[PDB]
DNA sequence: GCTTGACAAAAGTGTTAAATTGTGCTATACT
DNA sequence: AGCACAATTTAACACTTTTGTCAAGC
């Protein structure tokens, strides 16, 4: 900028488990005149760990 | 070098047009088409024309073509400024400008000096669509009609803009109700809109193995049936040893078991002379005879 | 990598009906040919398919 | 070629190439080649070889 | 498939060769129907041309049975003949304008260039459409004119 | 059961087409060469498509009525004429 | 041991109405 | 891109032939 700013976390979709369970992406989507969506966006576990597509991975 | 640095050193020679100049060949050329179709027409109506006259219009051609040539070489820039936004989109770069050039050869044969407009206007649109159509026709392996890539585009826009309104990827229900179709459509369509892999891609660990190799040939023989088909064979070969002479053959012809093709009642029954309902009858006295102990106990193995 | 052989050569036949200029004529016959250097030994001359 | 056109002809792509292969003396160039004199302790002869 | 042969040799495929070998020329660069999933008709993997799907079966499907072997199907032109038939039958493309196998041209040291005196990189500008070429040349009038 | 119907195409090369016995036999046939070739005995029956590839006179015929042809072309020939 | 005429289901065959598919086209100017 | 229009394929269907089946009978 310029070209954005503010941009928005809500709490996370699904609980960890729950995405494990359903196979799903532990994410909590963001946002940012026009407000605009930019995605869900993967969060970190407790454990320092991800959940892409229902399988827990570990960034190096 | 490079081939694409080529075809642009090339295109680069020619020299660009003005106003002007582009009326001057549209003449030119529309008087090369008239002027080719006069002569042809003359000789189906049995008409001749000045000696002078009929040579001057046959250097209009000469003229025409010239002029048509002309045209397109100056505008050859015209089609690569536009076919740089297609550019990994799944088509060669060249493959564009070529669709490109298509198009533009379709707006000089169209396009109307009379009208006052920049060349570069009407052609735009005719380079443009070539393109665009030539991708649809062209970009995926297994082709998809335009229609339908027309469709898929449509269905992804809606998804796309759905997914900026709603912050979460729009269901199939909202997805159908936003596009006027049923939602097993919009399924039935998100399965067309997959491309396939490469089997010459390399899914084990450093190039251990391709992914083709593991993929299995379902319909190769399987040794154990083969022999026990064999021995199948075998064994209702004896089965039919206990049936009649008559009644053995109305069993292979009602299942086609000797040449391969099943026969009717009636072909049967014409084979043996008789009625098609006699080979009915005699038919379910033979599966009954089938079905006794002694005949069907050994079969029950081979399911 | 046919796909791209029969398709720039289907539109060289095209090209050659319309009597298009020799430049694109020309321009068609050169993708034909890196087409089929590519079916062949894909790399071994320019960048890869 | 706007001059002298009619004392030459050119092409270019593999269709040249096919043609000079069609108007090639095997034979002949061989013969030629075969000069086994005209120096040859240089590589001139060696790139003949 | 008598497993004894004597000599193994090679040389150049030329077109007729290749026109010889092919079962019809691939026309579409279509591979199958994106509904029915099955092989288009002129294009790649064309039962017509390669070989049926499943064996003894054309593709319409007037004939079936293993009755009728080594015939064609008057509609869509499938021989009844096994499926294997598939991995053996090969094709062709009819070029409009001819092509240098890469590997007499590029492969080093320049097979071509070797065989007409062309320096790989005089050559490489010939056949890719960077220069002119001479091919003929009329001694008799050139010199009396 | 067998029947063998022999083809000709347009260059010259003749192909044998085996066929059912029970079957009609087409009169026109694709062949391994990749040309139409129609068939030697029996009458072809070969009703052509008869549709005309639009040209590019088609194109322009549609918004240039023949008299504004003409007068083109006699702009052209009175310019013609003039050079001389 | 076989055939008849009934009847039905199943398989075709010709005639039509969707639907699917392929092609053409869009004119501020745009190189 | 989107739509119009023509061409072609697919469906739908009515209708006829074919095929299997029951009963009663020679
Ligand atoms: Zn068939």
């Amino acid at each position: 900028s310029p070209i954005f700013s503010d941009p928005r976390f809500d709490e996370v979709k699904a609980s960890v488990d729950e995405c494990k369970d359903k196979d799903m992406t532990y994410a909590a989507p963001l946002f940012v005149s026009q407000t605009v969506f930019m995605g869900d966006f993967p969060m970190m576990t407790e454990k320092g760990t991800f959940i892409i597509n229902g399988t827990e991975r570990v960034v190096v | 070098a490079d081939s694409v640095r080529a075809y642009l050193k090339q295109i680069g020679k020619v020299a660009l047009l003005n106003a002007e100049e582009e009326v001057e060949l549209a003449k030119r050329i529309e008087a090369g088409l008239y002027a080719t179709q006069k002569l042809a027409e003359l000789a189906e109506k049995g008409e001749k024309l000045p000696v002078q006259q009929r040579r001057d219009m046959q250097w209009i051609c000469r003229d025409g073509d010239r002029a048509k040539n002309h045209l397109l070489e100056a505008n050859l820039r015209l089609v690569v400024s536009l076919a740089k936004r297609y550019t990994g989109r799944g088509m060669a770069f060249l493959d564009l400008i070529q669709e490109g050039n298509l198009g533009l050869i379709r707006a000089v044969e169209k396009f109307d000096y009379t009208k006052g407009y920049k060349f570069s206007t009407y052609a735009t649109w005719w380079i443009r669509q070539a393109i665009t159509r030539a991708m649809a026709d062209q970009a995926r392996t297994i082709r998809i009609p335009v229609h339908m890539v027309e469709v898929i585009n449509k269905l992804g826009r809606i998804q796309r803009e759905l997914l900026q309104d709603l912050g979460r990827e729009p269901t199939p229900e909202e997805l159908a109700k936003e596009m006027d179709i049923t939602p097993e459509k919009v399924l039935e369509i998100q399965q067309y809109a997959r491309e396939p892999i490469s089997l010459d891609q390399t899914i084990g660990d450093e190039g251990d193995s391709q992914l083709g190799d593991f993929i299995e040939d379902s319909e190769a023989v399987v040794a154990v049936d083969a022999v026990s088909f064999t021995l199948l064979q075998d064994q209702l070969q004896s089965v039919l040893e206990t049936l009649s002479e008559r009644e053995a053959g109305v069993v292979r012809l009602r299942f086609g078991l000797t040449d391969g093709q099943p026969r009717t009642l009636d072909e049967i029954g014409q084979v043996y002379g008789v009625t098609r309902e006699r080979i009915r009858q005699i038919e379910s006295k033979t599966m009954s005879k089938l079905r006794h102990p002694s005949r069907s106990q050994v079969l029950r193995d081979y399911l | 990598l046919y796909r791209r052989v029969i398709n720039r050569n289907n539109r060289l036949k095209r090209l050659i009906d319309l009597g298009a200029p020799e430049i694109i004529v020309n321009n068609e016959k050169r993708m034909l040919q890196e087409s089929v250097d590519a079916l062949f030994d894909n790399g071994r001359r320019g960048r890869p398919v | 070629q706007d001059r002298y056109g009619e004392y030459f002809t050119g092409a270019m792509g593999a269709e040249s190439i096919k043609k000079l292969i069609e108007n090639f003396d095997i034979d002949a160039e061989a013969e030629s080649l075969r000069e086994v004199i005209r120096s040859g302790k240089g590589q001139k002869k060696l790139r003949a070889l | 498939d008598v497993n004894f042969f004597d000599e193994l040799r090679i040389g150049l495929a030329t077109a007729d060769d290749i026109r010889n070998w092919s079962y019809g020329e691939v026309k579409k660069p279509e591979t199958i129907n994106y509904r029915t999933l099955k092989p288009e008709k002129d294009g790649l993997f064309c039962e017509k041309i390669f070989g049926p799907t499943r064996d003894w079966e054309c593709y319409c499907g007037k004939y079936k049975r293993v009755r009728f072997k080594g015939i064609i199907c008057e509609r869509c032109g499938v021989e009844v003949t096994r499926a294997k038939v598939r991995r053996e039958r090969m094709g062709h493309i009819e070029l409009a304008a001819p092509v240098t196998h890469i590997w007499y041209f590029k492969g080093v040291p320049s097979r071509l260039g070797y065989l007409l005196d062309l320096a790989p990189k005089d050559l490489e500008k010939i056949i890719y459409f960077a220069a002119y070429v001479i091919t003929s040349v009329d001694d008799e009038m050139r010199h009396n004119e | 059961p067998r029947q063998v119907a022999r083809y000709r195409t347009d260059n010259g090369e003749e192909f044998d087409v085996p066929f059912a016995d029970d079957a009609e036999i087409p009169g026109t046939w694709l062949c391994r060469n990749g040309l139409e070739g129609t068939l030697i005995e029996g009458d072809v029956p070969e009703p052509k498509k008869v549709k005309p590839p639009r040209t590019h006179w088609d194109m322009l015929l549609e918004r240039r009525s023949v008299e504004e042809l003409e007068e083109l072309l006699k702009e052209r020939l009175d310019l013609i004429k003039a050079k001389r």
